[PDB]
């Protein structure tokens, strides 16, 4: 009865996870690559800046 | 030989 | 009558699985075959921060992208000026086994914790001129793994008693405790909108929590061993997990499954630190193989190796403007890269 | 706020940082490990929710840090990496409790075969020897049941520098040492060596045994760095 | 925090007198402490400086040789030993603390002052020496310098002050834009590379005093004459 | 004009001295490569080991190679400017290789006798690497000042090392045999025998192997260097021993033994250590 209240906590958390909204993977993977193309030119590691506005040189 | 050897 | 709740637990565990395979319609490696690659990102060590005695276990950048604090197991923090390699502060700690470090986003406070099971907040803006301990947050059973500030009066502390906890620095007690994990919670990354946070534990499971409600919204079950490092994507809808099975894994929240697998056959060593760039294109990951790698987050190809350290890379951090990458390791030196 | 006065503060910090490097290098760090049955909580008494206990003591003007790790969870696979590059591991084993000695051999096997404690030497303190002397001089509890190969073990010749006892307690206590060096000699390299000792309840020489063994541990750390091996 | 000074009195002009400031309430050994004097019915003028750890010790050229500054970090004292006391050294000698790191606010706390009555440089010029104000207006005190105070690291080094009648000067704005801790948000100081300003948006009765200025680029720290407000 | 050696002894000395240099400069500057070009074996302790192995390589390339040609049928074939250098850097490589071995002996003494005391720092080891050379450049200097090549019609006996007087020439080679032979041998005889007592009494076999080295290093120092210094003492006061016409043989046997000490440290560090054996297989 002690672990019945603990096994019920696992089946109540799994019920709150099995009833959520899941968009398609092709919608979530396209919205990830749309973020990297939108912020690519302000990424100083992927697109390096010159030695003037680089504060570490 | 003379012979002056060096250190 | 436990199997009546154990066979119903396995039925919902497969009903989760068939709800995810219905959404798995296109691999991210299929949508990103025609996207151009990145190229050989060749970074160079710009600064080297010397002065720590023992191994560095944690660093954190500040939001000004110039100051950083670093934690070493000789028992002290050092706030560095990255453009000068100066030492702004050197704060001796009570314990010598610090495993986490956190610069507050305002800049006034700094935190540390470890095997003492205490999160110790430090006031840097005192009118007396010295750094003093502001609050000494006790209440975790196991060791402290990660602390992350949300504002100046709230912190989220990961610990190895399988729990995370949201605190209150003024009061000194727990606002809410997060009690879903069955293993030592090792890493923790907040969302950019500070409303959710993920936590990777030693049950090979990352869990997305809600801060205000205190629930567990999603659980992510892809890894094969202990997740050591977690990091949110910059848009708050994805995260990467580093584990001891030599695999980084990018997940996503709206689809609730795994997306890519940044693995290599040559790499057997585990991941200790993981971090994204500003655009979310590069996934810089620190390894036990003495060197960091620069994976590309959309193609899963190794596009660069940072190989300047002579021991285990345990810390990694990209600034909030994406300018530099700092990398602390067990040779008592940090290195700032471009 | 001149930058010249900012680098003067940084070179006042490095002067303090250099004089805490000299204290740090002159201080030897130890790590107590052992179960609740062992007298690990009593050797710290015999020496001169908080999750770590430091115990400082000096013998012969050499500082020693102990770290009795407590208030933790059961699994130790994660925080045992923190105690890499420590000078020694004091492992305390209760030599009186026969039934729980195999799990003392199992977690000694975990310390000795850990990937991070590869270089670290273990100082075994086979504790509670007076509780072991009274157990085979009473003859009630037997070693042959818990360990089946005690019936075919005999005492080695060049051993037992004890004043007075019968060799029943000597064949007992030298077999418990033999089982703990079956793990150190087989599944280990020449980078770290065990040091078995026999310790009691009130035994004031336990800080001298650590000092003599740590002097030998640093001696092989120096013989390897001076390439004289 | 507290900085109380001792010394002063009538001194003959060939005589000597040692001042002493006793720090109590802050970590004195981590602060680089100054000496700034104020002649009667005149402005402020810098005298000496000793760094954190008795390192860089800098004097003004008008007191060099005669004046020796010293420090005692255990007993938390700061001295100023004068040897030959010329008659222009009649002043009220203030003792200022100044800590120097990234983001610090130097010249943040001033002492009360002792009265010692005896019986190239970057010139800072404040134009208007008296502004008539009423409580409620929005005033702006201008400031000009000889050399541009914008250093190559990125921040100009102007420091604003306020000396209320009877009291000791307090810091308002450090590095020309940063509001000091304890100062209300009405003081929005801004400016250019060689022309500066301090805008008080709504004036109260506590805003009445002599508003000085200071540079911290070159080490002879030259002040201004002071824009005095009156109501 | 004589000392013209026949072709059968110029071969039997040359296959003995070429094989000295062929173990030295093929064994010493592979040891600087092990220490410099790597990262694990590149610590503060090994800085004396590259001070010695560089000074041994100078003692085997500049000293025993140029003075071998000048020893055979003497014939100083190197002009009158290199003789001022021959008595400066090849002689200071002798005294820097000897005072290095005294420095490694007291470094290994404090690494064994009081092992818990922390060793010399990275700045303290360089202020004593250089202080070896300053004490060695100061002592090789009175031979650079007096190197007066007064050659005859024929290059026999050109590089004279001391043209002032014999009573001052004896005193220089007594204040060398005290400072360079007698004082380093008593330091290496007190340090390495207290160390040899301690290590002597599986891994104890590797501790009883380093005392076989310290018997060799002391007693291939007192034997290898003694006919060297005795030759320059017995020639300084007794200048009539220069014209003995068998003085060429007894010089070359005395000089071979002193330069046989060059090749010993690469052999010693490989017969002991396993990280240096793999560095020679690679």
């Amino acid at each position: 009865t002690a672990s019945i209240a603990q096994a019920r906590k696992l089946v109540e958390q799994l019920k709150m996870e099995a009833n959520i909204d899941r968009i398609k993977v092709s919608k979530a993977a396209a919205d990830l690559m749309a973020y990297c193309e939108a912020h690519a030119k302000e990424d100083p590691l992927l697109t390096p800046v010159p030695a003037s506005e680089n504060p570490f040189r | 030989d003379d012979f002056f050897g060096l250190m | 009558e436990l199997d009546q709740l154990r066979q119903e637990a396995e039925q919902l565990k497969n009903q989760i699985r068939d709800a995810r395979k219905a959404c798995a319609d296109a691999t991210l490696s299929q949508i990103t075959n025609n996207i151009d690659p990145v190229g050989r990102i060749q970074m160079r060590t710009r600064r080297t921060l010397r002065g720590h005695l023992a191994k560095i276990y944690a660093m954190h950048w500040g939001t000004d992208s110039r100051l950083l604090v670093s934690a070493s197991q000789d028992g002290k923090l050092i706030i560095w000026d990255s453009y000068t390699t100066n030492k702004v502060h050197a704060i001796p700690l009570r314990s010598s086994w610090v495993m986490t470090c956190a610069y507050a986003p305002s800049g006034n406070y700094v935190a540390c914790g470890g095997l003492d099971n205490i999160c110790s907040i430090y006031n840097l803006k005192t009118r007396d001129g010295d750094v003093r301990v502001s609050r000494e947050l006790a209440g975790h059973t196991g060791y402290l793994s990660c602390c992350r500030f949300l504002d100046d009066n709230q912190i989220v502390t990961s610990s190895g008693d399988t729990t995370c906890a949201l605190w209150d620095i003024e009061t000194g007690q727990q606002t809410t405790t997060f009690t879903g994990h069955t293993g030592d919670v090792m890493s923790l990354s907040l969302a950019p909108d500070t409303r959710l946070f993920v936590s990777g534990a030693c049950d090979a499971s990352a869990k997305l929590w809600d801060v205000r409600e205190g629930m567990c919204r999603q659980t992510f079950t892809g890894h094969e061993s202990d997740i050591n490092a977690i990091c949110f994507f910059p848009n708050g809808n994805a995260f990467a997990t580093g584990s001891d099975d030599a695999t980084c894994r990018l997940f996503d929240l709206r689809a609730d499954q795994e997306l890519m697998t940044y693995s290599h056959d040559n790499i057997i060593c585990g991941i200790t630190s993981v971090s994204f760039s500003k655009s979310g294109r590069l996934l810089l990951a620190g390894y036990d193989d003495f060197n960091c790698n620069v994976w590309d987050a959309l193609k899963a190809d190794r596009a660069g190796v940072l190989a300047g350290h002579d021991n285990r890379v345990s810390c990694l951090g990209v600034t909030d403007d994406g300018m530099a990458v700092a990398t602390g390791s067990w040779d008592s030196f940090l290195k700032i890269w471009n | 706020a001149e930058d010249k006065a900012a680098v003067e503060r940084s070179k006042m910090i490095e002067k303090q940082l250099q004089k805490d490097k000299q204290v740090y290098r002159r201080t030897l760090r130890l790590l107590l490990l052992g179960a609740d049955n062992s007298g690990k909580s009593t050797i710290v008494k015999q020496m001169r929710t908080s999750g770590i206990f430091e115990t400082k003591f000096q013998v012969d003007k050499v500082n020693f840090h102990m770290f009795d790790v407590g208030a933790q969870r059961d699994e130790r696979r994660k925080w045992i990496q923190c105690f890499n590059d420590v000078t020694a591991i004091i492992f305390v084993v209760d030599s009186s409790d026969y039934n729980r000695l195999q799990e003392a051999l199992n977690d000694f096997d975990s310390i000795w075969n850990n990937r991070w404690l590869r270089t670290i030497s273990v100082i075994l303190f086979l504790n509670k020897q007076d509780l072991l002397a009274e157990k085979v001089l009473a003859g009630k509890s037997k070693i042959e049941d818990y360990f089946p190969e005690f019936a075919r073990y005999t005492t080695p010749e060049d051993a037992t520098p004890e004043p007075g006892e019968d060799p029943r307690v000597t064949r007992a206590k030298y077999f418990i040492r033999k089982e703990f060096v079956d793990i150190s000699t087989a599944s280990g390299d020449g980078r770290h060596i065990c040091y078995p000792h026999f310790t009691c309840a009130v035994d004031t020489e336990n800080a001298r045994r650590i000092f003599n063994d740590c002097k030998d541990i640093i001696l092989q750390m120096n013989l390897r760095e001076y390439n004289l091996v | 925090v507290q900085l109380v000074e001792s010394g002063g009195g009538l001194v003959q002009p060939g005589g000597s007198r040692k001042l002493s400031c006793s720090a109590s309430g802050f970590a004195f050994s981590s602060f680089g402490m100054h000496w700034v004097r104020q002649a009667p019915e005149k402005g402020l003028e810098w005298v000496a400086y000793i760094s954190s750890g008795s390192g860089t010790i800098y004097y003004a050229d008008t007191v060099k040789g005669r004046f020796t500054i010293s420090r005692d970090d255990p007993k938390n004292t700061l001295f100023l030993q004068m040897t030959s006391l010329r008659s222009e050294d009649t002043a009220m000698y203030y003792c200022v603390r100044s800590i120097y790191y990234y983001g610090s606010s130097p010249f943040d706390f001033w002492g009360q002052g002792t009265t010692l009555t005896v019986s190239s440089d970057i010139v800072m010029t404040q134009a208007t020496s008296s502004v008539p104000v009423t409580p409620g207006e929005s005033v702006s005190i201008s400031c000009r310098s000889s050399k541009s105070l914008l250093h190559s690291n990125g921040n100009t080094y102007l420091y604003w002050f306020l000396q209320r009648p009877g009291q000791s000067p307090q810091l308002l704005i450090y590095r020309m834009s940063n509001l000091a801790s304890g100062v209300p948000d009405r003081f929005s100081g801004s400016g250019s590379g060689t022309a500066f300003t301090l805008t008080i948006s709504r004036l109260e009765a506590e805003d009445v005093g002599v508003y000085y200025c200071m540079q911290h680029l070159e080490y002879p720290l030259t002040f201004g004459a002071g824009t005095k407000l009156e109501l | 004009n004589q000392f013209v050696q026949p072709s059968w002894r110029i071969a039997l000395w040359s296959l003995a001295y070429g094989v000295v240099v062929a173990v030295a400069v093929l064994g010493n500057l592979i040891v600087i490569w092990i220490i410099l070009a790597h990262k694990r074996m590149r610590t503060v302790t090994n800085y004396f080991l590259v001070n010695l192995a560089f000074s041994d390589a100078s003692m085997a390339a500049f000293n025993t190679l140029v003075n071998f040609i000048y020893a055979l049928h003497s014939e100083w074939y190197f002009g009158a400017n290199y003789c001022r250098f021959q008595n400066f850097f090849p002689i200071t490589a002798v005294f820097a290789s000897i005072y290095s071995m005294t420095a490694i002996a007291v470094d290994r003494y404090m690494a064994i006798i009081d092992p818990l005391k922390p060793r010399l720092s990275a700045t303290a080891t360089k202020i004593v690497i250089g202080s070896i050379w300053i004490l060695a450049f100061l002592l090789a200097f009175p031979q650079c000042l007096y190197s007066k090549t007064k050659v005859m019609p024929g290059r026999t006996l050109c590089f004279v090392q001391w043209p002032e007087g014999p009573k001052q020439h004896f005193t220089y080679h007594i204040i060398v045999i005290i400072l360079v032979y007698c004082f380093p041998l008593l330091i290496m005889g007190i340090t390495y025998t207290i160390v040899g007592i301690t290590l002597w009494g599986e891994q104890l076999k590797a501790k009883r192997k380093v005392v076989k080295m310290m018997i060799i290093v002391v007693m291939t120092f007192a034997i290898c260097w003694l006919p060297y210094h005795i030759y320059f003492i017995l020639t300084a006061i007794y200048q009539q021993l220069n014209r003995w016409k068998y003085i060429q043989q007894v010089y070359l046997a005395s000089f071979w033994l002193a330069m046989s000490s060059t090749m010993y440290n690469p052999i010693i560090y490989c017969c002991l250590n396993k990280r240096f054996r793999a560095g020679f297989k690679r």
